[PDB]
């Protein structure tokens, strides 16, 4: 809200310091991708 | 007049000297492992 104005209980996140004094917000966790990854194991390789 | 077939194969060994020789003269080429092995009949994801 915004004292001494009429805008008061709205629901939302005000731009104007969204931070809020903290250094950085931080989530955590985990992740598995697939992927199309280039290898041979192990040919194309001399001979000897 | 046999001395040929002795002498021949007496000195058979320079054979091998003259191999040599045509070896080191000629060029050099060598190949790499390659695979023909299993491989997988892999598609793309269903895609929209």
């Amino acid at each position: 809200s915004i004292t001494r104005t009429r805008v008061s209980r709205l629901y939302g996140l005000p731009a104007a310091n969204p931070n809020n004094g903290k250094e950085y917000y931080e989530v955590a966790g985990r992740f598995s991708l697939i992927s199309l990854v280039p290898s041979n194991d192990d040919y194309q390789t001399p001979i000897t | 007049a046999s001395l040929i077939y002795r002498q021949l194969l007496t000195n058979s060994y320079t054979v091998d000297l003259s191999d040599e020789i045509q070896e080191i003269g000629s060029t050099k080429t060598q190949n790499v492992t390659i695979n023909l092995g299993p491989f997988a009949q892999t598609g793309y994801a269903p895609v929209n």
